């Protein structure tokens, strides 16, 4: 698995978007870059929903190119809400071949590899600096043949090393 | 006010 990302704003545009609603960027790729003014996190495309954690976005829209999209999805107990996928969006498909060392993609399109450990459990197979991490909520982690059988929610860490993520499995959406 | 999308991430 490799990735590369693409910026397609920067701050003055993301601050007049956000009260318009109003996105009229083409939108490619599988993984999109969110930000709030509170926040910057990940949603990923699976099945035609873009997906990401609701302690990021909460109950907000999604900026869209006919103005903003409701939550289709919001579950506030499994951290999971759900857009209808933009236009573009390259959806990915729910894994189900069943690996379990497991790939991690990062807002800054690093690949890391995840040991899972159970349902919605991973270890890093590495450590990296939480920082690091910071930033990739809402992000997929991979099988081996690329599809998804999550989306990072929260790192667990000391001293600042992240060692394990938790994540909400795809059986959830 | 919305969510706004500022970049991707492209999967290989
Ligand atoms: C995601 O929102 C993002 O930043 O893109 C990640 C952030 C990253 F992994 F750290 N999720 C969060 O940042 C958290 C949101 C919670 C409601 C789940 N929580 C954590 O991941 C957590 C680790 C961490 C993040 C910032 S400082 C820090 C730490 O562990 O010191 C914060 C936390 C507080 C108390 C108990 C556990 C955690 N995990």
């Amino acid at each position: 698995i490799t990735a590369y990302s693409q910026q397609t704003r920067g701050l003055l545009g993301c601050i007049i978007t956000s009260l318009t609603g109003r996105d009229k960027n083409q939108v490619d790729g599988e993984v999109q870059v969110l930000s709030t003014a509170t926040q910057s996190f990940l949603a990923t495309c699976v099945n035609g929903v873009c997906w990401t954690v609701y302690h990021g976005a909460g109950s907000k829209t999604l900026a869209g190119p006919k103005g903003p999209i409701t939550q289709m999805y919001t579950n506030v107990d499994q951290d999971l809400v759900g857009w209808p996928a933009p236009p573009g969006a390259r959806s990915m498909t729910p894994c189900t071949c069943g690996s379990s060392d497991l790939y991690l993609v990062t807002r800054h399109a690093d690949v890391i590899p995840v040991r899972r450990r159970g349902d919605s459990r991973g270890s890093l197979l590495s450590p990296r600096p939480v920082s690091y991490l910071k930033g990739s909520s809402g992000g997929p982690l991979l099988c081996p043949s690329g599809h998804v059988v999550g989306i990072f929610r929260a790192a667990v860490c000391t001293r600042g090393v992240a060692k394990a993520v938790d994540f909400i499995p795809v059986e959830s959406m | 006010g919305s969510v706004v999308i500022v970049g991707r991430i492209i999967l290989s």
